[PDB]
């Protein structure tokens, strides 16, 4: 019935489960180097009984398929949102349909961490998809340009591929293009407005402001940051240092609430984007 | 050829017209620029009519154009059209784009792909394979001089 | 002023868990870095703590994390490989409440010192502190 | 090309430099010598190979060459040569190169006697346990005098240490691990500098040698534990000190291996560093890193009873069981019959996975660093414990080998494959091998002056190969296998697949 509320309680139970799982790893590592110091790492009836006890506790591994369901909870925590999913595919299924359905989340695990070395190191290594998919995946590799060509013209000539268009294009950092691409649907705005600011023209960025603010009720977390970023850059080009402070402060109040996130969680070089627009703001 | 192509409506006088233009194209001199312009004209000519006949040909046509385009260095239309021709999914609509990834300094990854394509061509599953033996030959001289 | 690299003071006063203490510490941090860096010229953990500051205050007290964000923007964006000291692990600390009664002692004292201390210290709870007295 | 360049040290940047492209078209030898030397100070192996080597004319033009040595020393700070100095000082036993026997004390007189004593640890190979050797033995008292005008307390330890090494050749009473805190330790190290500067004279010393002084391993061992300070590890065992080629080259190449801001350290594929300096041509104890694990015993423990446990105990015996197809099945089967049941190592040893990545994003680095300059290594095979699948810290460091010793031809593992990556060592072929092959940057003298010299010692063509590698790395597979092609080619070169099947049954492949 409940969604996030139920999931919070389930994650508290999974925190206790993780505590228990990590407990034995913390435990037996001490145990067997204590038994090795007593001349008998595993050469002891009690040591074997301890290993059997650990096996009994681990018997809540409980159908590694059920462990697959638990990984399928797909924790915001990337690390073991990998680990057991790793296990789920690692030795166990090697089954074409199981393998294919897992390949989806394997790419999402690489996306969770950030670094996508396995996009071509595992997915394209196993040739997941057709030639169209191969061409799209090839983009990050030293081939990115003509692929961008086609992946642009198709967007001209199926809107959901248009968002992928803007994403890859923007990913070539070529804001000086997307300013032109379709300046004359929603996910595209994050792409577009950024260029609309970055190129810096008091006339097109007026237009992007006009386009954004006309929307019903954005209510959305992404676009509002860049909107603040922009609606600052009317005053600077019109010389009112009072209000620019107000808008950039409101930029803080936004960035400091929603996009700002958990404490550490494995994220270092990918935080940059979020923190570095902040730096330049300053 | 165009004014003809809007004077031949039936799929026999237009179909014959296809052979007519097919010979007509011979004289154009080996120079790319001309072939480019004429093929561009007939390609606009299709989608204008949206009927089965050149419906089932325009991708092959653009491909014919890209052939000259890359024997004299431009892949713009090659990729700008491969996607199109895959709706009609030629038996070359794969190996020659392999080839265009191949003419650049790129050889190796296109090579993994066309070794898969050499498996797919022993697995010819197709016509008597002389023309289709030429493509397997085409991958043959990848490794012939790798 | 003679005290040079005095980051750990920020480390400890940002480890402090209360609104007014962190506010006074943090605005001090700002006023600090503004002049200090206008002049010329550890740096990691101020941001490291500010992360938690915002994160806890990401469901409470917008303004807290606001000032946090302002100062960190003031700070910078920290190239990854050089100067990154995010933790690696914690203490489940197999301590053998089982045999080796000496390690049973270790186990018990570990239980206390781990969390029971600030719990016995920072908690705003009369009765639990009564349990604290008794079972401590 | 040099004259105004030192304004763009310019003392001689013109005269023969007028021909600074003469090779592109000893007077000019020495010209290049001085030029490449001072190529950075008015803001290669050539001299290092001319130490032992028209003739009258060039020798006349070698007068400035054989003379400008101390000129450069005084003019230069003046520590660039000190690395090669130490590298030769591990085996210390044209006046510009003829003045080098006393250079060990020369490094001491003007500057750090601490790093000088560090080199003296290497010279203790002869001091403890030749016309240059006897000269150094005599001048050691003169060296202490020059340092003066506790010096003997920094030089009298060689007698007791040699006595200990001999007694080892000959558990506590024979050793009596002694000598509390002094100049240095068994902790030979980089001695870092600028390229703070006090590191050049690194002062890792020994607080108290552990009095156990015993290990007794299968081959040779007598080690100790930490009784001295923050951390340590050493074993005064029996082994020829000649292998330190790889050891010094690795610590040195760590430099360019960490050259550029993020352009050589993001992936930063890394393996190992520590220095060493033995007491005899057949024994010594030095520093290292922690978390020691036993590869062969681990292979035994992978699947113990009648299973993936290592069955290559007859490596010295089944070497004659090498065969084409029978041993093809044998070794390919042994691949599964010694499969990688050690894939637990990291993930389970680094649970909650916050730990798995915590050292696994460096395990990616390291097991990409398995192939810094790999396929040209051409060394010997891995018998039992060669690799070190250490834990608590991701790394890899092969055990000692030599170059081109096959004898059954041995050459021209699968357990490393399936476990690795996440489901196979697929990323290990390419993912960061790119960098591991994307080297290419400014080593234009590194590989030659250090590693090419080392390979020559242990055993423009190399420079053309270096240039090809450089340009090919930058371009889309240059003209031949030069980028991703090179990565895959090197992987396949090191791993001829059915050769693992058709493998010498001594090692029982994987």
């Amino acid at each position: 019935g409940m969604n996030n509320l139920q999931v919070d309680s389930l994650r508290m139970c999974y925190e206790s489960i993780f505590r228990v799982f990590e407990y034995c790893k913390k435990w037996a590592t001490e145990f067997k180097q204590n038994y090795s110091k007593l001349h008998g790492t595993f050469i002891i009836k009690d040591t074997k009984t301890t290993n059997m006890l650990l096996r009994i506790d681990e018997f809540l591994r409980t159908t590694p398929s059920d462990l697959l369901a638990q990984r399928s909870l797909e924790t915001d925590s990337f690390e073991r949102s990998a680990l057991y999913l790793e296990q789920c595919y690692r030795q166990n299924p090697h089954d074409k349909n199981q393998n294919g359905q897992l390949l989806k989340n394997l790419q999402i695990t690489y996306e969770e961490i950030g670094d996508i070395d396995s996009l071509d190191g595992v997915l394209r290594t196993f040739a997941t998809g057709n030639l169209v998919s191969k061409i799209e995946e090839l983009q990050y590799s030293e081939n990115w340009k003509l692929a961008q060509d086609c992946f642009n013209v198709l967007g001209k000539f199926d809107p959901k591929t248009t968002t992928r268009m803007l994403k890859s294009m923007y990913d070539h950092q070529l804001y000086s293009q997307i300013i032109s691409n379709s300046s004359f649907v929603k996910e595209w705005y994050s792409i577009g407005l950024e260029a609309a600011n970055l190129e810096g023209n008091v006339q097109t960025l007026k237009n992007w402001v006009e386009q954004i603010e006309s929307l019903r009720n954005i209510d959305d977390r992404e676009v509002l940051l860049q909107y603040n970023i922009a609606k600052a850059l009317i005053a600077i080009s019109n010389e009112d240092p009072l209000r620019t402070q107000k808008y950039i402060h409101n930029s803080f109040r936004l960035i400091g609430t929603n996009f700002i996130t958990s404490s550490k969680e494995t994220t270092l070089l990918k935080k940059q984007n979020l923190l570095m627009k902040l730096h330049s703001l300053y | 050829d165009l004014s003809f192509l809007s004077s031949a409506k039936d799929k026999f006088e237009y179909k014959s017209n296809t052979t007519i233009l097919d010979y007509r194209m011979e004289r154009i001199g080996a120079d790319f620029v001309p072939n480019h312009y004429i093929l561009s004209m007939r390609k606009s000519f299709d989608q204008l009519k949206m009927n089965e006949q050149a419906d089932a040909d325009l991708g092959k046509t653009f491909f014919t154009l890209a052939q000259l385009a890359r024997n004299n260095a431009r892949l713009d239309i090659a990729s700008e059209s491969l996607m199109h021709c895959l709706e009609r999914r030629l038996p070359q609509a794969e190996l020659e784009f392999a080839e265009i990834l191949w003419k650049q300094g790129e050889n190796d990854r296109a090579l993994k792909i066309v070794q898969e394509i050499h498996e797919k061509y022993q697995e010819n599953s197709s016509v008597n394979a002389r023309d289709r033996a030429a493509v397997l030959l085409k991958f043959t001289e990848w490794l012939d001089l790798s | 002023r003679s005290t040079t690299d005095l980051i750990p003071i920020f480390a400890n006063n940002l480890k402090s868990s209360n609104k007014y203490v962190i506010n006074q510490n943090l605005d001090d941090i700002e006023v600090y870095l503004r002049r200090k860096q206008t002049e010329r010229s550890d740096i990691t953990l101020v941001l490291g703590a500010l992360l938690d500051t915002s994160h806890k205050f990401r469901n409470l007290d917008k303004d807290l994390c606001e000032k946090c964000a302002k100062c960190i923007s003031m700070i910078g964006v920290l190239d990854v490989t050089k100067h990154e000291f995010k933790r690696t692990t914690y203490s489940e600390n197999e301590v053998y409440d089982l045999n080796d009664s000496v390690q049973t002692i270790k186990f018990l004292i570990w239980v206390i010192n781990d969390i029971l201390v600030p719990a016995f210290w920072q908690s705003e709870n009369p009765s639990k502190q009564l349990f604290v007295a008794l079972v401590i | 090309q040099y004259q105004d360049i030192f304004q763009i040290k310019p003392y001689y940047s013109i005269g023969l430099y007028y021909s600074r492209l003469l090779e592109r078209k000893g007077r000019f030898e020495y010209r290049a010598i001085s030029y490449f030397l001072l190529a950075f100070e008015k803001n290669l192996p050539k001299v290092i190979t001319f130490w032992l080597d028209n003739r009258k004319e060039m020798l006349s033009k070698a007068t400035e060459d054989i003379c400008s040595h101390v000129e450069e020393a005084l003019q230069h700070p003046t520590y660039i040569w000190y690395f090669v100095l130490t590298q030769l000082l591990s085996r210390l036993l044209a006046q510009i190169i003829m003045h080098i026997l006393l250079s060990l004390a020369v490094e001491y007189p003007s500057h750090i006697l601490w790093y000088i004593t560090a080199l003296v640890n290497s010279n203790s190979s002869k001091r403890v346990l030749i016309l240059e050797k006897y000269r150094q033995h005599s001048q050691n008292p003169h060296d202490l005098v020059s340092s003066a005008l506790l010096t003997r307390v920094c030089l009298q330890d060689v007698k007791s240490i040699t006595s200990r090494s001999g007694k080892s050749l000959e558990n506590v009473a024979p050793s009596a691990m002694v000598v509390p805190v002094r100049k240095n330790l068994d902790i030979i190290s980089p001695l870092e500098s600028n390229s703070p500067f006090r590191p050049v004279v690194s002062i890792i010393r020994f607080g108290s040698s552990y009095k156990v002084f015993s290990s007794l391993k299968k081959p040779k061992q007598l080690n100790i534990i930490g009784s001295d300070g923050n951390i340590y590890g050493i074993m005064c065992k029996k082994e020829d000190v000649r292998q330190d080629n790889q050891y010094m080259q690795f610590a040195t190449t760590m430099d360019f291996l960490l050259s550029k801001d993020i352009a050589s350290r993001k992936r930063s594929l890394g393996i190992n560093i520590y220095s060493v300096l033995s007491l005899r041509e057949d024994c010594g104890i030095l520093e290292m890193v922690p978390n020691v694990v036993t590869l062969r015993s681990i292979l035994s423990t992978k699947y113990e009873s009648l299973k993936i446990k290592y069955s290559l105990k007859s490596l010295h015996d089944r070497w004659q069981h090498t065969a084409v197809d029978g041993k093809l099945e044998f070794y390919m089967e042994q691949v599964d019959k010694f499969p990688p049941i050690l894939y637990q190592w990291f993930l389970e040893n680094f649970p909650d996975p916050i730990n798995w990545f915590n050292a696994r994003n460096t395990y990616a680095r390291s097991y990409a660093v398995m192939a810094m300059v790999g396929h040209i290594l051409g060394l010997g095979d891995r018998h039992c414990e060669n690799i070190l699948l250490d834990i608590q810290t991701g790394k890899v460091l092969h055990v000692d080998f030599d170059c081109l010793f096959e004898k059954g031809k041995r050459l021209p593992t699968p357990n490393l494959l399936d476990a690795l990556g996440i489901i196979g060592t697929e990323g290990t072929f390419k993912k960061s091998s790119e960098v591991t092959l994307a080297l290419m940057r400014k080593n234009e003298v590194a590989l030659m002056n250090v590693i090419e010299t080392i390979m020559y010692d242990r055993n423009q063509k190399a420079l053309k190969v270096l240039r090809n590698k450089i340009r090919g790395i930058d371009p889309q597979d240059g003209l031949v296998l030069s980028v991703a092609g090179q990565t895959e080619t090197l992987i396949q070169e090191a791993t001829s697949e059915d050769n693992l099947s058709k493998m010498y049954i001594g090692w029982l492949p994987f």
